[PDB]
Order: C-alpha cells, then structure tokens, then sequence
C-alpha cells in the first residue's frame, strides 16, 4: 500500500514487486525439501535435454533463486 | 671441487682408514668429478623418459618427479634410482619421488600473476599467486 516511491522503468518494477513476495517465499522455502525444487527448476527449462549428469555439487544461495511456481507443488 | 687437502693430508687419512680396517691391507684413495656424477643422473632420467625437475645447491643437486605417473613409470624409476644409489651413495644427488592427484583437485584457475581459484561460478578464492 506504500506510493511512497513511483517507478522509473520494468526493470525497477519487478524488482519492487519481487521483493515483496520473499516473506511468503521463505515461508515455503522453510518446509518443502530442496532436491525436488531443484529438480523442477531445471525441468522447466528445458535444459541440457531436461536432465543430465552432474559432476560437481555447488551451491548458489539457491534459496533466493527458487521461483514459487517451483516451490509450490514441493510444498 | 670440494676437498682441499695436501697429499701428506691424504696419505695421513688413508692410515687411520687402515687403522679402522684391520682386514684391508690399504685403502686406495680416488677423486673424482661432481659434474660427471650429476650428468650420469640426468642421462639416466632422460634415458628412461621420467618427467622430472632439477634444483642446484650449493653442495647438491634434486630432482623432483612428481605427479599421476603410470605402473611402468614407477617400475623403471624405482628400478634406476636403485642401480645408481650403488654406484654413487646418497650424499650428493637426491631423488625425490611424489605420487600425487591433480593440482588443486580440477578447479578452474587464472594462473597468472594475479591468479585466483574459482570454488564455483560465483566464488573466488584469491589464495596466493600461482
């Protein structure tokens, strides 16, 4: 409900709108398992043929990455 | 090239020897070239194509053979470094052998001057120069 602030261009309206579903995104990030939120990421795209070997495990504040249409089913 | 010594000196050594060994009858005293030494080692190691580094010193020489080596390297090293060991002894050259894994386990790296490890794409370590 804050007007406090009107947008200059897309990218700086996403980026205000995004940030404010992040208290809702850590309430399911909180309790879903992440091997399957990963595993859907990935599927989405259609990366690499939809699955591939990994042979390396690194880890990239993969909570902030996590889309809701992702975490929702985990959930 | 290191000993300096006069012949009385010599002949002076050569009986206490014989004092030490009351089985020998005299002990024969024979000098020979450092660079002839160093050089046998180095043709050995050619010879038997072993990937190798050389350090000098001021009273030695290393050679350092280190990494991943294959079942017939390692059978032809340990067996030439044990022909020479009982020619020359081990108080001049050292042979300094290392099995080990890949340097820095295959991360990606700059190696230059201002090098760095990459941990993971967005992750830089800065550890020292490489």
């Amino acid at each position: 409900e804050d007007e406090d602030v009107t947008f200059n261009d897309i990218s700086s309206l996403s980026k205000h709108v995004d940030e404010g579903l992040d208290g809702y995104r850590d309430y399911l990030i909180k309790y879903s398992d992440r091997e399957l939120v990963q595993f859907f990421e990935n599927a989405q795209l259609k990366r690499q043929y939809g699955e591939e070997t990994e042979t390396v495990k690194r880890d990239k504040d993969e909570i902030e990455k996590p889309s809701i249409f992702a975490l929702l089913p985990a959930y | 090239q290191r000993n300096t010594m006069s012949k009385k000196e010599l002949e002076v050594l050569s009986q206490k020897l014989r004092a030490l060994m009351p089985y020998a009858d005299s002990v024969n005293i024979t000098l020979m070239d450092d660079v002839t030494a160093a050089g046998q080692a180095e043709a050995g190691l050619k010879q038997q194509a072993l990937p190798y580094s050389r350090r000098n010193h001021k009273g030695g020489v290393t050679f350092v053979i280190q990494g991943a080596l294959d079942d017939v390297e390692i059978l032809r090293a340990r067996q030439f470094v044990d022909s020479y060991y009982r020619t020359w002894g081990g108080r001049y050259v050292q042979f300094a052998i290392e099995l080990k894994d890949d340097w820095l386990k295959g991360r990606s790296f700059q190696y230059g001057a201002e090098g760095y490890i990459k941990m993971s794409p967005g992750h830089w370590y800065f550890p020292s120069p490489l």
